[PDB]
């Protein structure tokens, strides 16, 4: 996040050293500085990096989902935690194929009357509960799940600010694998087709479990819809392995294409 | 509001219009009204049609912009682009920007390549039976093949065998030959119809037969 | 110089006269897992020279239409000697790479292969449905697999190929391959060299892994400038690939792993 | 080493992989008026970066039929960027040089080109009345002239063409081209480099000049060695001329000079 270098003056050459020419293969990159080629003057740099820095550039709330709840089961939804829903904090962290950071969540709800004449309710009350892999899950928005006595529960109150909640570093590996090469299963000699498949890329079935969203009042007959946009933030960041950015449009959880496979458009080779 | 009806073919040779209209209600009027177009196209992130001020070519050498700038309008814009070799599809997109809402628009796109010619020619001898007399309608030059089409004036015919498209210099070449039978007759007005769509009214092709001895 | 080496693993030695330097990967030189690092508890297994030394997979060849092959580590190496066996009898294993490309040619040949190391290389499928490939096709061997010019939808819903569709300009992944020189990498260009030698350190989100279900690298050779020879439109020259795996540490013996194939 | 370079003058950069050194004539490096040996006495002009830069002239080509080639400075760059410019304006001017001229083949051509920089280079015309050549022919400009292997006198009374007539072998001024190797030179063998660089310092009998009326350098290209390739009684190479003028100044500044053509 620091300053770049001064411009040295630099005049004329006539050496056996040539900083020009060189040998791509051996995999490096040629350092060269204007002053290597031409004559330069002297320019104290005062331009930085300082929003280029891996935190600033993903220091923004990105919408993951869109959770919608019908208050007249959609009493209340489940949505399984994924940043792959959405395609633009998807494509940044791509970019790398580790990463281990913080989570900052920020809830953004909105509500309205599905008539334009009809019906009414008193403000309305949201719980957001979170359900670890493993944890029972509600199957009526009002059953004892969401009793929530261990599972960290979130209730908004219509209206009132975004609600928002840090998260710590949860991964059970050393960082969060964007890409992993792999399968949970190995089929073993032996046993049926059936047996010891498993998805491509894929570790566990349930990796870090899921939301459920209801409306704690009691519901009206009133048409009514919520939406719940969930925004994260990753914060403390730190990448490993930096990785090309996806060229075509996204086909599933996987590094599947399938429709945008030409995306450069024609131009001409002496055309400038 | 936003109503662009560019879903043009499009003609290939060539050279035609890509247009973009954006009619204008009505008493909330458009500015700052610039326009861009933005290919589809391996866009990252230029090919484009931007018009601030003075008009600005985005470099694809091979465009024309026609439009009351330099001033303003607003946008009913037409560009064009030539050429003349098949730089096609793909897609094209037309965005515009204004004070009030309006730093949007709508991608849209169609069509391009090429239309065809066409004679007849008619023989040989008749020594039945009992093929060719014998007429062929060849179809040069069309890389989107045109649809050739055989017909006369009586049921015979249910005859009309095809040469497919082993195609010239990017563009596809045909000929529907008929067979037809056996036997005298001149003497009919035994009509191909070749299409393609461009142009006026299909091509439309009558001729006569080799009669002999 | 930069262009003559010779590289001692084991019983095993190669010698070049036309390198280009080598490549160590991320600046990271293969080591063993740290007591500060560690996970398993139960004593590892480092068969040393036994394991980590050169085996040669088999040769490839190139001609003026391919379109470039690619491997997966450990996989490649799974049927290797020693290294293979310590491979199957243990849950765990980790080990870094020493991988030396060999394409000689001639003076008036003219072609380059960009070679690219990539950590976890996933490619791309051939079906509609995601994540669709299986197991026997992800883990080719030491035969590997080959990159294509386009994509192709497999749509035979009987009998579903469930294999990956890598096409060439797109890296195999989505991504283009102009790109792909952000990953260690090295290039033959036969006016200029004979090989590529990349080390390799291990890389992961974890200290130790599963060396069956997962593949840690992939190694991605794509021809750049093609094939071509004084007037010939026939040339062929092979391309040999010699793989050591280094710092092999195995934890969690048991009963031998037997997978199903094909 | 003695066969790799970069030169850099201003914005522009020359690299080459097969010198063979470069020649600085009579061991003089181009240097500005000394307030000693100074003259005019008005504050001089010195462009620096826009001026000293290398300009690269037209490209002649080299066939087994070509006898040789002549430029004049500074004559071949009056019309070259700002240095045409400042030469044009000013009454007087002075300037070194930096040539650097290029020819690459491969290893199956053969030839030599002996590449002489003659201070005073003064060729003979093409009629009984001596020293009749024209102004206008005289100074070609960056297309420069060529010599003949035989001397042709122009007859045409008439119309005079009032040109030079240089005979190669007598290195167009009536001593043997084989002692012009008394001058600054180098030679390009195509079996050992692909150019010759000198460089000139200013040289004449005053500290400046008029630029317009005198031409200090001439720089002449003789094919020592004639080109020959594999068997192609067909072969051309093209040879390209790069010179970048040196401590450039100038004095007596007023309106621009447009010197008659043709
Ligand atoms: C590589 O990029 C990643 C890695 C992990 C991720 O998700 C991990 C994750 C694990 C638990 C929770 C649970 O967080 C919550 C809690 Cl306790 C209470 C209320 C609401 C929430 Cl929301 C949320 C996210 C995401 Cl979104 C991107």
């Amino acid at each position: 996040a620091n300053n770049l270098p001064d411009t040295q003056s630099s005049g004329p050459a006539h050496s056996k050293e040539t900083p020009a020419l060189t040998a791509v293969e051996t995999g490096a990159t040629n350092p060269l500085v204007p002053s290597d080629t031409v004559q330069t003057r002297h320019v104290i740099q005062k331009r930085t990096r300082s929003e280029s820095t891996v935190e600033s550039f993903f220091a923004r709330g990105a919408c993951v989902a869109i959770i919608e709840v019908d208050n007249d089961s959609k009493l209340f939804s489940v949505w399984k935690i994924t940043y792959k829903d959405t395609v633009q904090l998807r494509r940044k962290l791509e970019f790398f194929t580790y990463s281990r950071f913080d989570m900052e969540f920020t809830f953004v709800v909105t509500s309205n009357y599905t008539d334009a004449n009809n019906g009414h309710a008193l403000n309305q009350v949201y719980q957001i509960m979170y359900i670890p892999p493993g944890a029972p899950i509600p199957g009526k928005w009002n059953d004892y799940t969401w009793q929530t006595s261990s599972n960290p529960s979130v209730f908004y109150t219509y209206g009132a600010p975004p609600a928002r909640i840090s998260v710590p570093y949860v991964g059970i590996a050393n960082a969060y694998s964007h890409f992993y090469d792999g399968f949970a299963k190995v089929p073993l000699a032996g046993q049926a087709s059936t047996e010891g498949d498993s998805l491509y890329g894929a570790a566990s079935l349930n990796d870090f479990g899921s939301l459920a969203v209801r409306v704690v009042n009691d519901h009206n007959p009133t048409k009514l819809t919520s939406k719940i946009r969930v925004y994260m933030k990753p914060k403390h960041v730190r990448v490993w392995c930096p990785r090309p950015p996806r060229a075509v449009p996204y086909y599933g959880p996987g590094v599947d294409y399938k429709d945008g496979l030409a995306p450069l458009p024609g131009k001409g080779l002496t055309t400038y | 509001v936003v109503q662009a009806p560019t879903q043009v073919p499009g003609f290939l040779g060539d050279s035609v219009t890509l247009p973009c209209y954006l009619q204008v209600p009505n008493m909330e009027v458009t500015h700052v009204s610039q326009l861009t177009w933005a290919r589809h196209g391996e866009s990252g992130s230029m090919a484009v049609f931007h018009q601030t001020q003075g008009p600005s070519y985005s470099e694809s050498k091979r465009l024309e912009f026609v439009a009351a700038r330099l001033g303003a309008e607003l946008r009913d814009a037409s560009l064009r682009m030539f050429g003349l070799r098949v730089e096609d599809e793909g897609s094209y997109t037309c965005l515009f920007v204004t004070f009030p809402q309006g730093s949007r628009s709508v991608d849209i796109w169609l069509r391009v390549l090429a239309k065809p010619q066409n004679t007849a020619e008619v023989q040989k001898v008749q020594l039945t039976g009992e093929p060719v007399p014998m007429a062929r309608c060849v179809s040069t030059g069309g890389r989107p093949p045109a649809q050739i089409t055989w017909h006369s004036d009586l049921g015979g015919m249910p005859q009309t065998s095809q040469v497919p498209g082993f195609l010239s210099g990017t563009v596809t070449v045909t000929s529907l030959w008929i067979l037809v039978p056996s036997s005298q007759v001149d003497g009919k007005q035994v009509t191909c119809k070749v299409e393609h769509e461009s142009f006026e009214k299909p091509q439309l092709l009558t001729v006569s037969l080799t009669v002999y001895y | 110089s930069v262009r003559v080496m010779q590289l001692t693993l084991g019983n095993s030695t190669i010698t070049t006269q036309e390198a280009a330097n080598s490549v160590v990967a991320y600046g990271r030189w293969p080591e063993y897992i740290k007591d500060s690092e560690a996970n398993p508890v139960d004593q590892p297994t480092e068969p040393d020279v036994a394991a980590c030394r050169f085996y040669t997979l088999d040769t490839v060849t190139w001609r003026k239409e391919s379109r470039g092959w690619w491997w997966k580590l450990p996989d490649a190496l799974k049927d290797m000697g020693l290294f293979g066996q310590n491979m199957f009898y243990h849950y765990l294993g980790r080990a870094g790479y020493t991988v030396h490309v060999q394409c000689n040619a001639s003076k008036f040949h003219q072609g380059a292969l960009g070679v690219f190391a990539v950590p976890e290389m996933c490619l791309a499928g051939d079906s509609t449905t995601h994540m669709f490939t299986k197991y026997e096709n992800a883990n080719p061997g030491e035969k590997g697999g080959e990159f294509k010019g386009s994509f192709t939808l497999d749509t035979n819903a009987t009998n579903p190929a469930r294999n990956f569709c890598p096409v060439d300009y797109l890296f195999g992944s989505g991504v283009l391959a102009g790109n792909a020189f952000v990953y260690p990498h090295q290039i033959i260009n036969l006016r200029t060299n004979n090989c590529a030698t990349l080390v390799l350190p291990y890389v992961n989100s974890l200290s130790i892994d599963s060396m069956t279900k997962h593949n840690n690298w992939g190694i991605a050779i794509l021809p750049l400038a093609p094939l071509d020879f004084a007037t010939e439109s026939s040339t062929e020259i092979p391309i040999t690939l010699t793989i050591a795996p280094m710092c092999c540490e195995f934890n969690g013996l048991r009963n031998i792993t037997v997978p199903r194939t094909q």
